[PDB]
């Protein structure tokens, strides 16, 4: 996928912003890369909301391993096109730059696609209320003395 | 046999990696000092030079910065660092721990018999092995021995 | 869209952190009103071997009486390709032709050769003749005004003269003249519009001849209205340039610096950085600095052969401030090859200083002999914050190359050391229309400056660098 | 105890990795040329010799292939590719993109010090090493020493 | 300003991929022989920073980074003779085989050179003249311009 | 790493407090020398740039964001 | 954004309330067309001991004959 590591995400965001890439004459100092990856970690922590929010394959670094740039991220191939676009949108205020409208639209589309599958999977209907009789057509649950629905419990 | 061929093609940019895992050290400081001394103390440090294309050697601050690639970097760009041989090396993590400490980098040499052998002999070039006289004369130190060819 | 001049680039040195500009290495400047800019930069012409001679060049002078170029060129004299005589001594010699003899003046004696085929030497009149019998000494420089020579005694205020009927003896009655506003040795002598210019250590004085019509009565009288009050650093630091001499100041004054003689005063033509380079040499080393003048096309050059620098001043291109340039041979720092430039026939014949050979300049090739050469250009430092440069497009003219030579460009953030070198081809052997540009340069944090290293053996032309700043 | 130290265990193969990342150049090319020149053109390239397991040299074409690991591959992994003098390396990537260009490089070959020592020093068999004089003179070349 | 600054620590990687040879084994055996079988190997020695030497078992262990490790700390391994090394992966495959780490044998060649070369020493290597003359036999050179006092 | 003293006058005769900013580093060729806040000026103001070193001192161009 | 010149500074003295400019002490002025301004200020060169002589200086003159 060529974007396996977090540093690849940071470099893709920087290239999209135009600040630096592989074909540029001047490059960014490593402390700025550290700041950008810290910002990526903070942004990814804010979307998860601890299991309640957006759910995507992502592993947070441990600190027992020193370099957080090198370790791989469990992002599935579809989420990459959204994550580094959002990262590039967020890094723009760090410099004097402002993200182009195309990047904003791409980030919107990417987040929508990230959350649509979870939204479909979480749209569930609650069980019957406790005081709801089961009609005389079941003929088995009616004969097992279990006339009423159990409840939401 | 075909030629002297004393120069090996190898990696011209050093790579520094972690000790407990396999990843390049990012934003890790490097300290260089005298033999068997702690380079962290600024009193024990030795000058460190960048060699540009022109050959001019420019001194810089002692703590060198590594990038995400594992190579020494100055202001975002890769540089070539040259110092006087015989320097202790201490590589530090970005967090502040210690990755490696080398008392004398000359000890990490595949051939150490050469160091002892060079001291206790005199050098004398023989005209026998060299094809021509000028070649022997150019690489001659402390006298020669005149043989055939 | 911004345009970056490259005729001169500013920077700083790591030794003492002072702002010194980087002169363009091995490339000239010509204002010609090009497509979108005013002027283009063209490489220096390349040397090609013409003749094989005895040794390194030691002197040159264009004989006017006989249409041929004379040069000692090492061990023994040469006229064009023919030999016509032998010369003794090693070093540098001062030549001054005549209408009966050539004159070379090696060592401390005025050895003069004759067109007949004999060799003569200037010495006192025979005692049997009964003349004034001067006390001659060692000779440094030679000149010729009207039908007589003129030389200066070594380390003394006196400069002598040469007799008319016999040009091998000082004179009959009056030959002792002296300079003498101030006590100073005659470092050099020269002629300018019927004036015998006597270059002292601290002053410059003009001598004009007068009608004597008497036995030994002041043939030459010193003119005091034209004194310059500045000396010359070395024996050979003087040339005919424009209508003046354009010497190099002596350490006797405040500091060495290039100058140009005016009506009665000297006007400097050297920037501060040039004087910084001149001060780098010790006093003894500076005394061995040669100067010349060369004019091809609309150019008017003034070349200074310092021991480690070959600084060149272009008079025609200096519209706004002096335009200095430096030449070098090797890929690394090295002194230029080719001492004496002279215009023979319709070609220019350059000398040499490290080989026993002579060569001619060629315009369609940029290699000295058969080795490639380095060309450099520096863009001055600009201070723009948080900008992003994308389209850096220099404009070259191609189609006279032998291989698709490439160009190296890099950027500085601190103005001392450069970044990575990117390879872009700037010339194709038979393609006359092509674009040389780089599509992405990236953000600039505080300041940036560029470089345009080129290694070729074909003519190099670059004119107009523009970058899209945002 | 303190025994004599002669050799240290070390890895004798070099790895070429991408700049700005920790990936290995998949199948890039390494060009060897003169000091400040451009190695791409044939004029600036210098001869390159293989160094086999036994002392021998086989010359090969200048463009050097790289395998996935980042080591120069040839057909199977090739040994030390020793050249002469100080060269300039211009490493390319698989799709013809310039990874790095370096002006002056010089690293000396650490192996085969026996040949250099033989070519370097002076021969004097001495007398203490040999029991008798005749056998000492039999192996004496261009010199001899006494007790 | 002579030597380039570089990492001298040995890093062991795969031949056909970019991996660290996790938990590999390195065998230091006899010259130009197969080191796996216990028959023909040579002793190996740790060299601490101060200079002490400790014996070590034959199956050298490789850390997860790719560096040789003993107990819980990185170590430097020194052998007295010339050796042939063979690196194996965790699964038993062969990563690389080197018949001669150095083409010559330091021990036998050291003895031969002691026999067949002149034992003269020079002054340049030794700071003081007395120290040079202390360990010098059969001659001395006075190379550098030694100051009297 | 020598330091620089700067101060301001309101009446043009006597100066206020001296603020210490480092203006040189032994082997750093790129750094900024600036002060982030100077505050309101009532009627008029003038500055001062005391430097005490034994190393070359170069300064060129002082600019203030006036509002 | 305003640029403040430093080549010469104005002021007043407390003795008679007259406007006198403050000369920049111990640093020279050089016009060189710097990055964004025209001219830079560089300190005077420093003295280092060369020889030891008899006493306080009393005269100097560069002899030209020798």
């Amino acid at each position: 996928m060529q974007i396996k590591t977090k540093g690849d995400l940071v470099r893709a965001a920087l290239r999209k912003l135009g600040v630096a890439s592989d074909a540029t004459l001047t490059d960014v100092e490593p402390q700025s890369m550290q700041d950008a990856v810290d910002d990526l970690e903070a942004m990814m922590a804010e979307w998860y909301q601890d299991g309640k929010g957006i759910i995507t394959g992502y592993v947070f670094s441990d600190d027992e391993n020193p370099p957080a740039e090198g370790d791989d991220h469990g992002l599935r191939s579809s989420a990459v096109s959204a994550v580094f676009h959002n990262l590039a949108c967020r890094i723009a205020p760090d410099y004097a730059l402002e993200a182009t409208a195309k990047i904003i639209a791409t980030a919107k589309y990417g987040k929508e696609l990230l959350y649509k599958q979870t939204a479909i999977s979480r749209a569930k209907r609650a069980p019957y209320p406790s005081r709801m009789p089961t009609g005389s057509g079941n003929s088995f649950a009616n004969l097992n003395e279990w006339h009423y629905f159990p409840g939401e419990q | 046999t075909d030629i002297t061929a004393n120069v090996v093609v190898s990696n011209p940019r050093p790579i520094f990696t972690e000790s407990r895992s396999f990843k390049a050290v990012a934003n890790g400081k490097i300290y260089i000092g005298q033999i068997d001394t702690d380079p962290v103390n600024p009193a024990n440090q030795i000058p460190v030079y960048i060699e540009n294309e022109d050959g001019s050697h420019v001194q810089i601050t002692q703590p060198l910065i590594i990038n995400a690639a594992g190579k020494i970097v100055y202001n975002g760009q890769l540089v070539k660092i040259v110092t006087v041989q015989g320097h202790s090396m201490a590589i530090y993590d970005a967090n502040g721990s210690q990755v490696d400490y080398i008392a004398n980098v000359l000890k990490y040499d595949p051939d150490q018999y050469s160091i002892e052998a060079d001291k206790k002999f005199k050098y004398s070039v023989k005209l026998s092995d060299y094809p021509t006289l000028q070649d022997a004369a150019s690489a001659a130190v402390d006298g020669l021995l005149i043989d055939r060819d | 869209i911004q345009q970056l001049p490259m005729m001169k680039g500013m920077g700083k040195d790591f030794k003492n952190a002072d702002y010194i500009d980087y002169l363009p290495v091995n490339m000239l400047a010509t204002p010609k009103e090009i497509l979108n800019s005013s002027g283009y930069l063209r490489s220096f012409p390349g040397i090609t071997k013409r003749y094989d001679m005895n040794g390194v060049s030691r002197g040159v002078e264009y004989n006017t009486a006989q249409n041929a170029v004379y040069r000692v060129c090492g061990g023994k004299l040469y006229k064009g390709e023919s030999e016509v005589g032998d010369v003794a001594g090693s070093g540098r010699v001062s030549m001054a032709h005549g209408r009966t003899s050539q004159a070379v003046g090696v060592n401390g004696q005025l050895v003069e050769y004759r067109y007949d085929g004999t060799v003569k030497t200037v010495s006192n009149w025979p005692a049997d003749s009964g003349f004034t019998q001067y006390e001659l000494g060692s000779v440094r420089d030679i000149t010729r005004l009207r039908g007589r020579y003129a030389w200066s005694k070594d380390g003394t205020d006196s400069w002598f003269i040469t007799d008319l009927e016999d040009e091998s003896h000082p004179d009959r009655y009056s030959a002792q003249y002296r300079a003498e506003s101030q006590p100073d040795g005659i470092i050099g002598i020269g002629t300018w519009r019927d004036f015998i210019v006597c270059f002292g250590s601290s002053t410059i004085e003009y001598f004009s001849l007068t009608g004597a019509t008497t036995a030994g009565a002041a043939l030459y009288v010193a003119q005091p209205s034209l004194m310059v009050q500045k000396g010359i650093a070395g024996t050979y630091c003087k040339t005919p340039f424009a209508d003046s001499y354009a010497f190099i100041s002596h350490p006797a004054t405040g500091a060495p610096s290039v100058y140009i003689i005016g009506s009665g005063q000297a006007s400097p033509i050297a920037t501060a950085s040039i004087e910084k380079i001149i001060r780098s040499y010790t006093a003894e080393e500076m005394a061995t600095g040669v100067m010349e003048t060369l004019r091809f096309d609309s150019h008017e050059l003034l070349i200074i052969h310092l021991p480690r620098h070959v600084l060149v001043y272009d008079a025609s291109s200096s519209q706004n401030g002096p335009q200095w340039c430096v030449l070098k041979t090797g890929l690394y720092d090295d002194v230029y090859r080719g001492v004496d430039f002279m215009y023979e026939g319709n070609q220019i014949t350059c000398g040499d200083k490290s080989e026993a050979v002579v060569g001619q300049l060629q315009f369609d090739i940029s290699s000295q002999y058969d080795k490639q050469q380095e060309h450099l250009l520096f863009t001055p430092l600009f201070k723009a914050d948080n900008a992003r440069c994308f389209d850096l497009e220099v404009e070259s003219s191609t189609g006279v190359a032998q291989y698709a030579d490439r160009l190296f460009l890099s950027a500085t953030t601190d103005g001392i050391n450069y970044g990575r070198e990117q390879m872009i081809e700037q010339n194709e052997p038979f393609v006359y229309d092509k674009r040389v540009l780089w599509k992405r340069v990236g953000r600039i944090r505080r300041l940036i400056g560029f470089k345009l290293r080129v290694i070729t053996k074909s003519p190099v032309t670059l004119s107009g660098c523009q970058i899209r700043l945002e």
